[PDB]
């Protein structure tokens, strides 16, 4: 090697021996992720070095939980990673694809074809491919009906049949409620609180928020029916002096005026709070709630207090937006003009303790554009897989939301996007129709893996599919309890247009980017 | 050797529980007295 | 031709140190057996006939008790399968209080015929199925099960009687004086009001003359000792202060700045002055007793001490919480005088010695009050610890009664009820199902199995009588551990009784746990550091 | 993890999709390393030992025995193929490849879920069918010197260079028909392959006779004998021994003296009994007499011969007995006790050569040798052992093509007939192991496209080319090395052995099951 000549201590694979390292560590990564697809796949375990447990099936953390160490391995998690970030869903599929097209493409360049050719068939297919999605996509009118039925499809696959049908209403509730029309939807509005002390299906939605803190006073009230919110902004502890005041007196007299006037400045926007709170509710029927971003120490919690006033400090930043939008208030970063019209309005304000953590619950509001998630279940990693699968579910929700297209799931589209190219094939000038014919095998390993988790044979199912396909026109998956055709647009199994898109184009970037590396370096030491 | 493994097994079944292992041992020799008389039993000749 | 290299693929890819198991034998079975073996460790302790276990930690420190929560604590389980397991048994500790050992046993017994299954031909899905489907019938019958209710909590006679069985499991030989004491601590709390704080009982633990001696008082104490002269009161004044009892100084920064002779001459005394005027100035307010939460200065002590002032320091704020509760007083944040309505009342505090520590007592003298403490005495103080969890597992019991008041019946008669009714259920349903309905059934013959042997009797001939017995219409008739022959009788009579929602929350999470394990298909584990305990531990 | 490791913490097992994972991956691997083995247009692969031999090959056997593998699919492979050499001493590289591109394409299938089992099923039945089609394509003929000279071409070509490959092929050839009695099995021992390393590689020759690497030690013996009687014996001309430890014992010098005279008597008695058949023999100066004996000769027995003009030649091989017998006609003599002149062989010129240290001698114009030898001839050590094996392989090639008159079509052509023929017997095999007869066809569909490949021409245009004009015309079309179009190979003259492409379809498909349905590796007997 000529590399070696300059740095000794330097690791090459040059030739075809890149791509057998390349192919490989695809083929690999593919054997692995194969059993995650479909709602049929098989759970997995994964223990960390500290001993910590997770169970998923979620593509993206099973790549990032593995213990690889290998430089394609990582490539393909990259682009699985960014898969997991725009669109949420479809990393498993990412890389089924990414291993099948460098299978197929391995296929004909072990029989002595140049890999140029093939990437310009997987260019020519792709292309073709993305006509033929613009074509097949199904344009609707999101309905509950419509989302519902992609939330199942999503959590479904990701988490137990009943748990997933709990958590559909839940997120499709959620964003339902957070959405405005002809408006992008902001998923930080949805605050994912979890708890760990019932069963996993008592997860459910808030119309409100919940805090994971309670109030630090032992006699404020730990229930108000009517409060009035104040979120603030604004610190109510002992601050130093900028420029190191420091104090001087003479006697022990004097030492008690300047710590009874030291506290003047705090205690003034205590009494302005106060004196507000008099203002808008002369009576003891109404409550009065503030939280507070900043600090409270002891001595306005008991001023407060006093007062029948429901004090929580250090809320997290978020929480700001997220009561504002919900309860309807104003997040104030002072008090210098405060006025009834500042403040937030909850039908209901109550604690709840579990363990040493305590909570907090905003119910009841006139409408809520913020809500919470509550995650309930008897242990951590239960906790963690539903996060993982509400995750993927209000990804796929906004998704069918932000563009009104869908797309048949159980496969249906790649068989017909597959048999579609095979068709345009003969139209693909020189040698490219290898490249089409192998980017098609790869896009036909949605419906094998399907069939393989579901228990029946590929070949037997696959071709059953086609026939049906063939002879029909329509768009047939596979069902995942006969193994027969079966249309997915009739019962309801809907895939995301934008998961498509993105799937092709990234999976076609990220192969024929590899099958043009002819060299793996390593001289930088 | 997989006959041996079976009977093994379904004999920790019982070890698992307050029996004596003497008790499974002739109940085993008892079904292998069983055994082979049934074997005798539904066995056919042959003209060699 | 002399080495087997590892496959191309994921197994070269895996790292040094990471191990991958896949398939049934590599994982489903492992983790079967791994549950299995822990099982059999926790059976032992199981019911009155259960043997205590020295158990001793990292840090040697010993733990001898029966109780399955704290034995799987202190243990240093590393299977993750038994991780779940161990999880499910703190859950339903954290839930209802009592029944972890259920938890183990019952789980146990899932997976170790949920492996039968599997060997027979059944696949991993229609286990899971028929477990579920078992678990909803058992749900469904439990409520029908219910043979009496609690039907009043404020009595002493029959509180005691229900919280005997709680507390019969562990301290088998003498539960009727823990049942009394108990039922006496809970009973002082527990107001007209349904709600009932556990955290309200208090076990103060004072080692030296046997747990025979052991007593409840409506009050607190505390193993301190008085800072001032006096050290008894009778018709006590607390005034509870959370400031140091000191004359409060600047948080910024003091500095006493001195210009003149005569600021030099006068600065000390006039704030000796200053202290004295404040003591005095509690002191008018009829308050005899103060309790403070930081350091007592020196001239305070002296001008306190002028004045007959008993000064109790409490370092803890939790305690300083929990004395204002009891004596229903404010912790005021400053040392101004106590208003009326601030100022605490207890019928008397006083020091004390029990045994050889010294104690301050503020003890009631009327059958009510916020707290109530339990003081505990013994020989050693493992055996006390061992009474300190009876007492907690007591505490829990009146708990749950309080929140549902159904019983069913002990001893194993409600689960070979529900084994019965489950496996008469299952002999109905067609499919596959079915057998994993059965197994699920039979399962729940490892609690009355557990508490025969630990008796040491026959399992086989007692669950054979209970069935035949079950059989006849009896529904509340279960293992008699006072006989050295298999032998049964019926528990309502014996009021051996166990809360219904104990063996609902029980049965519920061992068999999500059973499934969550047996979901499991897969295990990549990592390599396992030698890092200093996870950041979120600390 | 698995029971075996359970058992044996220091257990190596590969299981399930693991084994057939790491057999093909070798399979392919020891394929890959052996593609540019084939054909005429190869590649020399250079080979340093450890000790620092080089040592220059195409062979395939030669170059796996030098390949630095320890892997046990590998070493089973190795073992087929030595077997392949063994017996027929052609087609080891045709052999890996098949089963390589075997392995390949059974797995192309088996990674969509298919069973191994039905992969196998569809390789038996496309064996049979093949072996039928071979029946029915090969060239019965009567093979005159022409046909061996194509065939023994078609090997050297493939081993050696050009030239020397042409040379060669005489050479070979006519040894092969000057040992070939008629009716009769060929015995290779007959063919002495000697080596000399003075002389260029196309020296390289066949000396209708026999040589020697030894040479008369006496160095007043006669150097050329013109007209030669031959007398092979196996009689020790040396001093022996006494079995029984005898010992001497005597009393005075004199008597020393005599004992010493008198010790050597037995040894006289044969020396003098050689001088009197020699007398008898030939009378005058004209003819000499070399006797070949495969026992020493001390030195005073040679003095004693050199005194009569006789050369002889001491410690010979045990194969050169028989090879004296038939190439000069006399016999072999395990006692003089009762020897005649009918015991004589006959050799028309005997003459010593030199090279170097070392000695040889040359019996030739014998009048009907039924044993020849072939002189292997070259500047270097490498050389010599190329040429050697190039020599074994043309040997071997012409003796399996005289054992059967028939003859097969080279250049690929029978592969791609019978896969042909077995696309079309596809349809009529009943279940899913039409599967694994196409495998099974596109494996032996392998020799043209590495053909090809070698030749460097486009593999999938040159294979469909060849598959068209085969199917368009229905004759026996192969591949043309030097300009990829298809070419008759019988007409042309590229013919393979019959017996050799009937073993590579056996042993191929033989060990491809066997492999095929390995489910477990397991090396669990240490401790
Ligand atoms: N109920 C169903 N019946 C048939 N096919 C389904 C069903 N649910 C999902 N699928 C198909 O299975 C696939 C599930 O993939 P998934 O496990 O979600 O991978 P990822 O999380 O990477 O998207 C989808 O592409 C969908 O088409
Ligand atoms: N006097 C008794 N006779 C027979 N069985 C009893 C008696 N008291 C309690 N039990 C049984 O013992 C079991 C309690 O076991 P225990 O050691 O408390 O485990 P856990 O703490 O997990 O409940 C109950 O199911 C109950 O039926
Ligand atoms: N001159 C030629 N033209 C075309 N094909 C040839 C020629 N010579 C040999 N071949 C083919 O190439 C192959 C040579 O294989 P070879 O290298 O001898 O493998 P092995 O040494 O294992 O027998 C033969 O099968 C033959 O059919
Ligand atoms: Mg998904
Ligand atoms: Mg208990
Ligand atoms: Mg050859």
């Amino acid at each position: 090697a000529a590399v070696k000549t300059l740095n000794p201590k330097a690791e090459v694979a040059r030739a075809q021996a890149a791509l057998a390292v390349n192919i490989s560590a695809a083929r690999g990564l593919q054997d692995v992720l194969r059993t995650n697809l479909g709602p049929k796949g098989t759970m997995k375990m994964l223990v960390s070095g500290a001993g910590d447990i997770k169970l998923t099936k979620d593509g993206n953390v099973l790549l990032h939980e593995m213990q690889i160490q290998h430089p394609t391995a990582s490539l393909i998690a990259k682009v699985a990673t960014a898969q997991d970030d725009i669109t949420g869903d479809g990393t498993t599929s990412n890389v089924l694809i990414i291993g099948e097209l460098l299978k197929q493409a391995d296929l004909y360049i072990s029989e002595g074809l140049h890999p140029r050719i093939i990437t310009e068939g997987f260019e020519a297919a792709k292309e073709k491919a993305l006509q033929f999605l613009e074509e097949v996509k199904v344009s609707r009118e999101m309905d509950r009906e419509t989302l519902i039925d992609v939330a199942r499809t999503s959590l479904r696959t990701k988490v137990h049949a009943e748990l997933a049908d709990v958590l559909t209403e839940a997120v499709v509730d959620s964003i339902l409620a957070i959405k405005k029309q002809d408006e992008p939807i902001d998923l930080f509005m949805i605050e994912i609180m979890e708890m760990k002390h019932k069963s996993e299906t008592d997860t459910s939605l808030i119309r409100g928020l919940v805090l994971d803190h309670g109030a630090r006073h032992p006699d404020m009230k730990k229930r108000v029916e009517d409060a009035y919110i104040l979120t603030c902004n604004v610190s109510l502890e002992y601050e130093k002096t900028e420029v190191n005041s420091g104090f001087f007196y003479k006697s022990a007299e004097e030492r008690e005026k300047l710590v009874k006037a030291e506290r003047k400045f705090i205690e003034d926007r205590v009494k302005k709070i106060i004196e507000l709170k008099r203002k808008v509710c002369g009576d003891s029927d109404k409550g009065f709630v503030v939280i507070n971003q900043k600090g409270i120490d002891p001595f306005s919690l008991d001023a407060l207090s006093k007062e029948g006033i429901v004090a929580l400090r250090r809320a997290k930043r978020r929480n700001m937006e997220r009561l504002t939008l919900a309860c309807g208030g104003v997040a104030l970063n002072s008090f210098d003009d405060l006025s009834p019209d500042c403040l937030g309005h909850a039908g209901l304000v109550y604690e709840y303790t579990l363990g040493e953590e305590k909570f907090t619950f905003i119910e009841k509001c006139n409408n809520p554009r913020s809500v919470t998630l509550l995650i309930k279940g008897p242990n951590k990693h239960t906790l963690t897989q539903i996060k993982d699968a509400v995750r993927d579910g209000l990804r796929a929700v906004k998704n069918a939301i932000d563009d009104g297209c869908v797309v048949p799931g159980a496969g249906a589209v790649e068989v017909a996007m597959a048999e579609a190219l095979i068709k345009h094939k003969p139209s693909v000038k020189g040698r490219a129709q290898l490249g089409v014919q192998a980017f098609a095998d790869a896009l036909l390993i949605i419906p094998k893996v399907l069939a393989q988790n579901s228990g029946f044979d590929l070949q037997e199912t696959l071709v059953k599919i086609q026939a049906e396909h063939s002879e029909s026109g329509q768009l047939v998956g596979v069902d995942l309890n006969t193994g027969e055709p079966m249309v997915a647009a009739e019962v309801g199994v809907w895939d995301n247009y934008c998961v498509k898109k993105q799937l092709l184009h990234s999976c076609t970037v990220i192969a024929t980017n590899i099958l043009l590396v002819d060299e793996i370096m390593r001289a930088g030491m | 050797i997989i006959l041996a493994g079976e009977m093994l097994s379904v004999a920790e079944h019982f070890l698992e529980q307050q029996m004596h292992p003497t008790v499974v041992i002739s109940a085993y020799r008892k079904a292998l007295d069983d055994m082979i008389s049934t074997l005798k039993k539904i066995s056919i000749p042959v003209d060699i | 031709a002399l080495h087997v290299p590892k496959a191309p693929g994921f197994a070269q890819m895996l790292k040094e140190g990471a191990k991958h198991f896949s398939g049934l034998e590599e994982a489903v079975y492992r983790n079967i057996q791994a549950c299995k073996e822990l099982a059999q460790t926790t059976r032992t302790a199981y019911g009155p006939n259960g043997m205590n276990k020295m158990v001793i930690n990292h840090l040697e420190k010993l733990f001898v008790t029966n109780d399955a929560a704290t034995i799987l604590r202190e243990l240093e389980v590393q299977h993750p399968a038994a991780k779940m397991i161990v999880m499910a048994s703190h859950m339903q500790e954290q839930e209802v209080g009592d029944g972890t050992n259920f938890v183990l046993v019952f789980a146990g017994a899932l997976l170790e015929l949920a492996e039968e299954l599997l060997r027979i031909g059944l696949s991993v899905s229609e286990v899971i199925e028929g477990y579920e489907i078992a678990c909803r019938k058992a749900h469904e019958i439990l409520p029908n099960l219910v043979c009496c209710s609690a039907k009043n909590l404020r009595d002493i006679d029959e509180v005691s009687s229900l919280l005997r069985t709680s507390i019969m499991s562990k301290q088998y030989g003498n539960e009727v004086f823990l049942a009394k004491l108990i039922a006496q601590a809970c009973v002082s709390i527990f107001p007209d009001s349904g709600h009932f704080n556990v955290d309200n009982i208090r076990v103060c633990k004072i080692l030296g003359s046997g747990i025979s001696s052991s007593s409840v008082l409506h009050g607190m104490v505390f193993k301190k000792e008085t800072e001032g002269d006096v050290t008894s009161v009778k018709d006590a004044k607390i005034a509870v202060y959370s400031c140091p009892f000191d004359g409060m100084i600047t948080e910024t920064k003091g500095t006493v700045l001195i210009k003149t002779a005569e600021e030099l001459m006068n600065f000390s005394k006039g704030e000796e002055n200053l202290m004295d005027a404040q003591v005095k100035a509690i002191a008018d307010t009829g308050a005899n007793v103060v309790v403070t939460g930081g350091k007592v200065a020196d001239m305070a002590l002296h001008y306190a001490n002028k004045y007959n002032i008993m000064l109790v320091r409490l370092n803890s704020k939790w305690d300083l919480r929990r004395l204002c509760k009891t004596v229903g007083a404010t912790a005021l944040p400053r040392l101004t005088p106590p208003v009326l309505e601030e100022m605490g009342h207890c019928d008397s505090v006083y020091l004390s010695e029990v045994g050889d520590t010294q104690v301050v007592v503020f003890k009631h003298e009327k059958e009510d009050g916020a707290i109530s403490t339990i003081v505990l005495r013994g020989s050693t103080d493992n055996l006390m610890d061992d009474i300190e969890r009876a007492v907690d597992d007591g505490v829990n019991t009146f708990k749950v009664l309080t929140r549902d008041k159904r019983l069913v019946p002990g001893g194993g008669a409600t689960e070979i009820e529900l084994a019965k009714q489950i496996t008469s259920y299952g002999e109905t349903c067609p499919g596959l199902e079915q057998y994993a309905i059965k197994k699920f059934a039979e399962a729940f013959e490892a609690i009355p199995r557990a508490l025969a042997e630990n008796s040491g009797v026959k399992a086989n001939e007692v669950i054979s009588k209970l069935y035949a017995v079950h059989q006849e219409g009896n529904k509340n008739v279960g293992l008699d551990i006072e006989a050295e022959v298999p032998a049964v009788k019926d528990m309502l009579e014996a009021g051996i009784l166990d809360t219904y929602l104990g063996k609902y929350w029980a049965i519920k999470l061992a068999t999500n746990a059973a499934v969550t394990v047996l979901r499991v298909d897969q295990i990549i584990m990592a390599k396992p550091a030698g890092g200093p305990k996870p950041p979120s531990g600390k």
